[PDB]
């Protein structure tokens, strides 16, 4: 029988102005028999009609999956609000039921530290540019590098790691070319949470 | 297309619609610009054994506990709509196939069974192999050399020979081609007389 | 139905002389109707008889039921497949799950000691960073330690596949800023299998 | 015993034991080398009117208890069978009239109709029980030794734990042997 999946919203979306978040739900294992999906959108147990369905999208031979993508309001998001997915099938015995909010709980300012490469890494073509990021709560951010006021994308960031304090932590490692840290460029690690003032700071990092 | 004997479309299960036919007859809209209909060849699938979810059709019946030759009827099958399904353009089809005829007669898993897996999997007493008659195959050849609408082209249709002559060449051999061709017709020639039973060619 | 969980060893276990690594089998949701719950397993799909299976734990009315094979050291280093069989009555058919190493060539990891930033100096707690990267496979084991002795407070992040198909992490030692400051000496160690016996120092002080 | 279609054995009152079966089991340890399981038969009795001492027999019903058990070896039984099934739904004579010989009487004795009530909730129970279900592809997946291990050893889930002689598997047909691990006294 179908399944659902409700994913919350990309947590850069939820806090930054230029991007609109969204909450999508998705039903997998749907039949070629009875294909007719439909879908209500609760938010806080109210109605909401504004929703965008996409179209079948066939997985393999005779079975087709279903998305559905509800745009969100900020504010709704951050104040903790619930999102309701309902999904009904004729194969299904009674509808289905699946509801996302946001991490509850005291939130904590990330302190944001950019570490400059080993000297032992100079040795190489290549060098590690380190952002560090403590004692944030919740786990929901996103990091960004940039370097003249160009996005820098060559970067890996951990999984925020629970700390022995309750808050969190990461490391953001972007890499570039040895030749562009020694001629003294900047680079900046930009950190976007709920708990920073307009969910935003950024940190410079360059030769000293 | 311009060098194929035929085009043999597979359209095992359902393919939409109240008869179950849309994708048949929206594809055929298109085959038709590239092929003769009498090229045109449309299948279904008999019930292999030890199917999982991603090849069960249900083109044939389903097991019946007190029947066991359920899977040999062909009534109200996919299978017989499949014979009896004609373009509405054209002409009258080629025929139909079927996928895994050393399965003719092998009775369907029932519906209850429709989302076993390869992990997952519930067999079943028709997931046993079998001696088949290919009862079911000579049904439905029979079915459709029995169909009226092969009936060839006689007098009755188009009383001058000359035209009727022309005629066949061009649009087929059958009377329930003249209702579906949909092109042209060059008739030529001081043998023919009159142009009776021209009327015929409704779709011309 | 009861579950199965199959984890690998700790890969300290399975790099230092001084610890024996193990499999572990872990069956949940086990009914009381039901109990008896059978143990299979399997080393490159040779059955082997050495396995230790601890008794029942009540995790209601549900039992949990744990099975333990030591390997050899060799055999998970070599990528040996290890499978778990279970039996059981409110089971259809047996469950099996294996793991393996991570096969591919190895690479050795670049450990990498950096010291606190400027700006965290102006705070009572420093965080002492260890970048491992450029590592394969991503079994590997960090620990700190200063003046001989080791240094506990610290955590380490899961390790990240890298743009390069490597492995890297951080790990991040806490200490009070005047221990720092007083010029203590810190070593991070890192345990992985491409490394000479399987391990390396790397020291951080003021400076 | 070999040209016998059913053998029924009348355990009418206690039989020794806590479970007050001793008797049937230990006869049953003894009945199973001529018979088989299926041919095993079962019997109490109803109360007869007018019933001396040497014939009373007297939920919490030994028909149920009856209705229930089955040999621990060969097999699930037949059934069970009831002595004077025209008095189904009559209650027994009271403990207290356990020597009420020929040398009493109470309302019981007297005769009445019956609906055959009690006969029918022992057959419905009988019926209901899961040890009657049927071998499937869930304990024998292969076919071909599925087919075989009925035909030797019974036709129901419950027969297989308790089957304990010989089982002689042939041909080329058979691909695995699960499910043989439940002919567990094989
Ligand atoms: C999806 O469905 C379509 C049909 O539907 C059509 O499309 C859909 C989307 C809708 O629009 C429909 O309306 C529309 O009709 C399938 O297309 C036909 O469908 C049937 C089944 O429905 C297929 O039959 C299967 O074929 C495989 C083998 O298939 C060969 O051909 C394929 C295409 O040409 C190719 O993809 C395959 O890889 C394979 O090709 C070959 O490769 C080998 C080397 O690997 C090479 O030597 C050959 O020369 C080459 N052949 C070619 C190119 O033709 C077959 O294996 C399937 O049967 C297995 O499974 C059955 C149960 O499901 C079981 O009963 C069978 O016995 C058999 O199973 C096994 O038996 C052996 C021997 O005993 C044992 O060793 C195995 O362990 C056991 N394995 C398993 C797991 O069961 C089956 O017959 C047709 O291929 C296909 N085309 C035609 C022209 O009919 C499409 O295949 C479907 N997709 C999937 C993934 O199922
Ligand atoms: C002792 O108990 C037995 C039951 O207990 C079993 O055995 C003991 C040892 C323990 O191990 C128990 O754990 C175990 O359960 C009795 O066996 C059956 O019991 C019932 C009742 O308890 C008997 O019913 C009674 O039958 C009387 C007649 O008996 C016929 O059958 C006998 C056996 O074949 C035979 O010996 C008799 O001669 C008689 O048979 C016929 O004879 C006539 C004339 O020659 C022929 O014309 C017929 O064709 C013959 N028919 C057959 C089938 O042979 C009834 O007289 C008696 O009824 C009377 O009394 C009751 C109250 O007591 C009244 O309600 C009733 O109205 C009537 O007046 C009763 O129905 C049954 O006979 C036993 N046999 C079977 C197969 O069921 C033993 O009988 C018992 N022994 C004694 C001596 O009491």
């Amino acid at each position: 029988g179908p399944s659902v999946f409700l994913f919350p919203p990309k947590p850069k979306d939820t806090l930054m102005i230029s991007r609109t978040p969204e909450v999508t739900c998705v039903v997998v294992d749907v039949s070629h028999e009875d294909p007719e999906v439909k879908f209500n959108w609760y938010v806080d147990g109210v109605e909401v009609h504004n929703a965008k369905t996409k179209p079948r999208e066939e997985q393999y031979n005779s079975t087709y999956r279903v998305v559905s993508v509800l745009t969100v309001l900020h504010q709704d998001w951050l104040n903790g609000k619930e999102y309701k997915c309902k999904v009904s099938n004729k194969a299904l015995p009674a509808p289905i039921e699946k509801t996302i909010s946001k991490a509850k709980g005291q939130p904590r300012e990330p302190q944001v530290y950019t570490l400059p490469p080993s000297r032992e890494e100079m040795t190489k073509n290549q060098v590690s540019l380190t952002c560090l990021v403590k004692g944030f709560y919740p786990s929901d951010i996103a990091v960004e590098w940039a370097s003249n006021g160009q996005p820098e994308n060559n970067y890996k960031t951990t999984p925020p790691v629970l700390d022995s304090d309750g808050s969190f932590f990461l490391y953001s490692k972007l890499t570039v070319d040895k030749s562009r840290w020694q001629q003294g460029n900047v680079f900046s690690c930009s950190v976007m949470h709920e708990a920073l003032h307009n969910h935003y700071t950024q940190k410079s990092l360059s030769l000293s | 297309a311009e060098d194929l004997d035929y085009l043999l479309r597979q359209y095992y299960g359902s393919q939409g619609g109240e008869a179950e036919v849309d994708t048949i007859n929206s594809d055929w809209n298109q085959y038709q610009n590239y092929i003769d209909a009498s090229q045109f060849m449309i299948g279904f699938s008999f019930f292999e054994e030890s199917a999982s979810k991603g090849n069960l059709w249900f083109d044939v019946n389903e097991y019946d506990p007190n029947n066991p030759e359920k899977g040999k009827d062909i009534e109200g099958t996919r299978a017989k709509k499949y014979a009896e399904w004609q373009p509405s353009t054209g002409g009258l089809k080629a025929g139909i196939f079927s996928y895994a005829i050393d399965r003719d007669g092998v009775a369907h898993v029932p519906s209850t069974y429709k989302n076993r897996t390869s992990t997952n999997l519930q067999r079943h007493e028709v997931d046993n192999i079998s001696h088949t008659d290919y009862t079911v195959s000579r049904k439905l050849k029979t079915l459709m050399t029995e169909d009226k609408r092969y009936d060839v082209i006689d007098q009755k249709d188009i009383p001058d020979p000359a035209l009727r002559e022309q005629i066949i060449q061009q649009v087929g051999q059958y009377k329930g081609d003249l209702e579906r061709y949909n092109k042209t017709l060059v008739l030529t020639g001081d043998k023919i007389q009159n142009l009776k039973g021209l009327e015929k060619l409704s779709k011309l």
